[PDB]
Formats: structure tokens, C-alpha cells, sequence
């Protein structure tokens, strides 16, 4: 069971230490770091592939990030660099479906991708409605409201509420999900979109029980704890419940309206 | 009275507009009234001021607000501290004809920027080079105090650290930001001015408009669901220092320095400008 996930968004919003929060890990290190400390003069896709044991089940995960994204004073075509990345991995696949001796299926297409936005307390940034305006055809962007410890429970209110006004007016189309029981995620979590997530790998004491969270001189920002931050509802949607659901969207959707419009000309 | 006059700069949504109400105690920011608030970013940089006058027992400060909507807000940012110097030289450009003074004024009507604050995100790494390119362009015509936006944001170690990378860069980059050292007068200047370029700046800074009573007494600060942290509290942030520093001790020492040595530059460059001298 294999899975490639991919971070995009500026330095400096979390993503290294969220990536390493959802999954329990040090993936990255000092010995492979984060993508604000891979930088280099133009805007680069990288990808790290990793083993985890998911609760005593393996998963071989794939995290593609894009060190450099949104850093520069100019932004120009910046997302470019991320698309060539992807529907390369389409025609990687389309050239693997062609072959006559089509056995075994090399399939490296992104499945999912995690766009972090800047906690404005505003609303979207032209970058933001720039990207998500030219990959939401190609990926399943699930947009993260990044350090949501940033703002207060009114401030993220209606940030997201004006984020979801900016989504539906540009015709964005976000990643949706699809048991009752399934149905009963759904509905929790079309009401808190976008997710706003708090990342930390440091663990603290808080009236006993210790809590992975970020500890403040007035106060401890907890992770795992649902009226923080929306930190949960993402672990349980990604790994646990819809991760087959996203891989399924990649191969049904994008990756066949890659083919027909490639195979169009 | 006296007239005075700050600007602030940064990216949009760094709460330049609450730290200025919170500097000054009033509602002088730009934006003050519902949805007004809630303002579009311009698609290139725009220069807004507003004035207010503040009174504190005979001390009728004119205040001048200048803000900067729409920098470091698009997708390409390129060259976009230059309507920004732009703006600041055209100030110098008229007190440079007012200061004749034929309207015979006991004092001249001053524009130019006293002060501007520039709001660095936390992002826990490096500069970037917006920050890089503002500062050193702009810190040879204007005082800048770099502020850490937002530094509620980080915990007692990142602040430290974050602190000292910005302090490092600054001072490696050659950018000469207020107050510099070359203007300090004696030692007793070049002791307290050392403790804050070296230790006490880059200021970091919380704004807060709203009040709450943490254990009996009313505060200013920003209330989470974990707790209130409060802004004239030096163990949370560092907003008292901004304040002590900007309005109660070097509110003159910075109209000086830009009367003496930003403005009195300009001129004499001006004079040598379109042929250079009339003859007399
Ligand atoms: N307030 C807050 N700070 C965070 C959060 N996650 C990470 N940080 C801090 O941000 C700094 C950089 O985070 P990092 O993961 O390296 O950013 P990125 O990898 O460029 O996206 C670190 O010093 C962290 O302590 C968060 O959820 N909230
Ligand atoms: N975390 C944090 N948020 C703040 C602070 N000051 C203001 N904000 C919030 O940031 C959002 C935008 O700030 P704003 O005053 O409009 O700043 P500006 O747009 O950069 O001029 C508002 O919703 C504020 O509530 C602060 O010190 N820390």
C-alpha cells in the first residue's frame, strides 16, 4: 500500500512540522530537512520516499514538496514547476497503459495535495487563488489554514468563512468526500472547512494528562484537542478513512482528463 | 504642538493597523468603521494617510498615519518599495519649498516620515528577500524600526532565536536601521542605544484592540481558548519597548535625524540638480 502526498505553500507556515505531526516521524531531519532549507535559485519539486508502520500496517509514503514556492519577490509562473511535476507522473502512467507488455503499473501520480494558506485572518491571497485556480484539475488540493494558533476563535471564524466566499466565487473545486457512519464525517466536516491545523512534535504536561502541543508564557495550544484546532479531523480523514478514496479520485478524474485531453491532439 | 509622522509597511495581514491603534491608544488607524475594516488589496502598491490629532495635556500631537496597502501582496512583488521611496522623497520635496516660509508660520507644515515601521512575519527561518530589498533601499532615506509582526506566534525559544537571525542579518547586510550608531550623541546616548539595537530590537510586537480581566485586573491582549496573552506584559511580547521607545523617549531624536541627515541629504542633492545653482 503506497501513498504520495504533497506540500506545497511558503516557508515558515508549518508544513515540515505538520507533516512530521500526521505521521509520527522524522521524515524530515537533519539529515533530509525541510523544504525551507533546500531553497535554490529557481523553484524545485522534490520527493522523499519513506517507510511507516501505520499502527502494526506499513505504508510506504511518498511526500513531494516544493521548496521555494512563494519565497521570491517575484511569484511568476511558480506553480509551473508543480504542474509539470504532476502530469509528468500522468504521462508516466499513460505511457505505462500503452505498453505492450503492460504487467506491472508504475504509478507515481500525486494523490493528494496539501496547500497551506497563510493565517491573514483576511482572506486569500492572488497567490492562493492563482494555484488552487490551476492545479484543482490536475490534484485533490485540500486547503489548510496554516498556524492556527495565529487566531483567535472569532479572527478563524470568519476567515474561513471568507475563504470558503473566495473558493466558491473564483469556482474552485477543493477535494469533497463521498456507511451512514461515513456520511457522519461529511457533514462534521463541511461545516469547518477549511481546516485550520496546529503542527508540534513536542509534548507537555497539562494538569497531568500530557498533550503534544506549543506552550505559550499564557498558554498551551494543543494539538489532538478538537476546540484548538482542526489537527484531528485531518489525521483521521488522510491516513485512516479517505486515503483509498483520494488515490481513487486521482485515477478516475484528473488522471483520465489528463488522457483525454492529451490524446485529443 | 507638534506634528509627526509614521508609516507602516508589510505584507497585508501582519496587524499594522491594530499595533498603530495600539501605539497611540485611539482608533487612528486607516480602516475604523464595519466593512471598512475588511479592505480589497490594491493590484499595485497604493500610499494612504490619515491624520489625527492627539492631545496628552497641552502636547497636541498632529499625527499622521501613512500605510502601504498592496505591498508584498501580489504575485510579483518586483520593485515595489519604489513607489514607497517615491513617496518618501516627494515629502522631502515639499518642506524643501515650504521652509522659505513665506507664509511667515511659526511652524512649517511637516509631511516627511519621521518613522516606519516594517513588520517581518515569523516565519522561524530566515529573511526574505523582500524584507532584504525594502530595508536596504529604503534605510538610507528613512528611519526604520524592524518589527517581528505577530509574536504571539511563537514560543520563548523561537522568539529567541528569531530574534538573533534577524539582529545577525541586519547588521551583515550593512542596513543602518534607527536608531543608528552613528548618530549617537554621547556615551550616555551610545549605552541606552546599544541595549536596543542589540537587544531590544527587532521589537516583538502583539496589538489588540479588545480588553479582558485576567485575575482581577483589565488588560489588553488576545484571547484563545488556552489563555489571554497580555500585550503591555514584557514576559509575552515586547509591544511596552516599541511603545517606551517610539513615543515616550525618541519620538523627537527620530524628527531629527530626519530633519539633519535623511532630509538635509536630499537637499543638498537637490541643489545640484536641473543645471545646479541659480546665480546670485
Ligand atoms: N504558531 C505556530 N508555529 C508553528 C506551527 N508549526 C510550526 N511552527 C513554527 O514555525 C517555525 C517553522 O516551521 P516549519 O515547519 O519549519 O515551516 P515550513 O517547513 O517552512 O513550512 C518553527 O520554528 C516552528 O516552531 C504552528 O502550528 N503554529
Ligand atoms: N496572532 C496575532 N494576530 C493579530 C495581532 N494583531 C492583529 N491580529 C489579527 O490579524 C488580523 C489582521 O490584522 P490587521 O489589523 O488588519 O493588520 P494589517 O491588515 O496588516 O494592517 C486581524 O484579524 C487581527 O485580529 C497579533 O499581535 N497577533
Amino acid at each position: 500500500f503506497e501513498f504520495t502526498l504533497m506540500v506545497v505553500g511558503e516557508s515558515g507556515l508549518g508544513k515540515s512540522t505538520l507533516i512530521n505531526s500526521l505521521f509520527l516521524t522524522d521524515l524530515y531531519s537533519p539529515e533530509y530537512p525541510g523544504p525551507s532549507h533546500r531553497i535554490k535559485k529557481t523553484v524545485q519539486v522534490e520527493q522523499s520516499k519513506v517507510l511507516i508502520k501505520e499502527g502494526g500496517v506499513q505504508l510506504l509514503l511518498t511526500i513531494v514538496d516544493t521548496p521555494g514556492f512563494g519565497d521570491a519577490v517575484d511569484n511568476s509562473n511558480c506553480w509551473q514547476p508543480v504542474i509539470d511535476y504532476i502530469d509528468s507522473k500522468f504521462e508516466d502512467y499513460l505511457n505505462a497503459e500503452s505498453r505492450v507488455n503492460r504487467r506491472q503499473m508504475p504509478d507515481n501520480r500525486v494523490q493528494c495535495c496539501l496547500y497551506f494558506i497563510a493565517p491573514s485572518g483576511h482572506g486569500l491571497k492572488p497567490l492562493d487563488i492563482e494555484f488552487m485556480k490551476r492545479l484543482h484539475e490536475k490534484v485533490n488540493i485540500i486547503p489548510l489554514i496554516a498556524k492556527a494558533d495565529t487566531l483567535t476563535p472569532e479572527e478563524c471564524q470568519q476567515f474561513k468563512k471568507q475563504i470558503m466566499k473566495e473558493i466558491q466565487e473564483h469556482k474552485i473545486k477543493i477535494y469533497e468526500f463521498p456507511d451512514e457512519e461515513e456520511n457522519k464525517l461529511v457533514k462534521k466536516i463541511k461545516d469547518r472547512l477549511p481546516l485550520a491545523v496546529v503542527g508540534s512534535n513536542t509534548i507537555i504536561e497539562v494538569n497531568g494528562k500530557r498533550v503534544r502541543g506549543r506552550q505559550y508564557p499564557w498558554g498551551v495550544a494543543e494539538v489532538e484537542n478538537g476546540e484548538h484546532c482542526d489537527f484531528t479531523i485531518l489525521r483521521n480523514m488522510l491516513i485512516r478513512t479517505h486515503m483509498q478514496d483520494l488515490k481513487d479520485v486521482t485515477n478516475n478524474v484528473h488522471y483520465e482528463n489528463y488522457r483525454s485531453r492529451k490524446l485529443a491532439a | 504642538g507638534f506634528d509627526f509622522n509614521i508609516m507602516v509597511v508589510g505584507q497585508s495581514g501582519l496587524g499594522k493597523s491594530t499595533l498603530v491603534n495600539t501605539l497611540f491608544k485611539s482608533q487612528v488607524s486607516r480602516k475604523a468603521s464595519s466593512w471598512n475594516r475588511e479592505e480589497k488589496i490594491p493590484k499595485t502598491v497604493e500610499i494612504k494617510a490619515i491624520g489625527h490629532v492627539i492631545e496628552e495635556g497641552g502636547v497636541k500631537m498632529k499625527l499622521t498615519v501613512i500605510d502601504t496597502p498592496g505591498f508584498g501582496d501580489q504575485i510579483n512583488n518586483e520593485n515595489c518599495w519604489e513607489p514607497i521611496e517615491k513617496y518618501i522623497n516627494e515629502q522631502y520635496e515639499k518642506f524643501l519649498k515650504e521652509e522659505v516660509n513665506i507664509a511667515r508660520k511659526k511652524r512649517i507644515p511637516d509631511t516627511r516620515v519621521h518613522c516606519c515601521l516594517y513588520f517581518i512575519s515569523p516565519t522561524g527561518h530566515s529573511l526574505r528577500p523582500l524584507d532584504l530589498e525594502f530595508m536596504k533601499h529604503l534605510s538610507k532615506v528613512v528611519n526604520i524600526i524592524p518589527v517581528i509582526a505577530k509574536a504571539d506566534t511563537m514560543t520563548l525559544e523561537e522568539k529567541s532565536e528569531f530574534k538573533q537571525r534577524v539582529r545577525k542579518e541586519l547588521e551583515v547586510n550593512g542596513i543602518e536601521f534607527y536608531p543608528q550608531k552613528e548618530f549617537d550623541e554621547d556615551l550616555e546616548d551610545k549605552t541606552e542605544n546599544d541595549k536596543i539595537r542589540q537587544e531590544s530590537m527587532p521589537f516583538a510586537v502583539v496589538g489588540s484592540d479588545k480588553e479582558y480581566q485576567v485575575n482581577g485586573k483589565r488588560v489588553l491582549g488576545r484571547k484563545y481558548p488556552w489563555g489571554i496573552i497580555e500585550v503591555e506584559n514584557l514576559n509575552h511580547c515586547e509591544f511596552a519597548l516599541l511603545r517606551d521607545f517610539v513615543i515616550r523617549t525618541h519620538l523627537q531624536d527620530l524628527k531629527e535625524v530626519t530633519h539633519n541627515i535623511h532630509y538635509e541629504t536630499y537637499r543638498a542633492k537637490r541643489l545640484n540638480d536641473n543645471g545646479g545653482l541659480p546665480p546670485v
